[PDB]
């Protein structure tokens, strides 16, 4: 439940679609109240196997809407 | 090898009556403890280890959320 470090680079296209390379922080402290679930259906490597992909997805979607 | 076990079992001293029943009770307790230990199964969480009913197949209705569920051995 520490906000462990997760830096996740991304290589997307902007609105004008210049190749934009953006990294992001996932300052994740697993919800203490939800850790039962964060091990049932998330597991031991919760962050390494949850967070990078969602970061890439969200960042690409955001970048798609603004020119360089 | 069988004759060696023969001699080893034979050589057990012919003790008074009490220790014979004591050994029988000890064997009973050992078997019972082994059965009790085995009635639980390999269980990792993140694995809803459901009851596989011997009859009728999987228990389509017995959905084991996080919880004890003792497997009947060989069943």
């Amino acid at each position: 439940c520490r906000s462990r470090p997760r830096n996740v680079p991304v290589i997307t296209g902007s609105k004008d679609l210049q190749n934009v390379n953006i990294t992001l922080r996932i300052l994740f402290r697993p919800v203490a109240s939800q850790l039962p679930r964060i091990f049932t259906s998330i597991g031991e490597d919760y962050d390494e196997r949850v967070l990078p992909s969602i970061t890439t997805e969200i960042l690409k979607s955001v970048v798609a809407r603004f020119d360089a | 090898m069988a004759q060696n076990l023969k001699d080893l079992a034979g050589r057990l001293p012919a003790g008074p009556r009490g220790m014979g029943t004591a050994l029988k009770l000890l064997l009973g307790a050992g078997a019972v403890a082994y059965g009790v230990r085995e009635s639980v199964f390999t269980v990792e969480g993140g694995h809803r280890a459901i009851f596989f009913n011997r009859i009728g197949g999987v228990q389509q209705d017995t959905i084991l959320a996080e919880g004890l569920h003792f497997r009947i051995p060989w069943f």
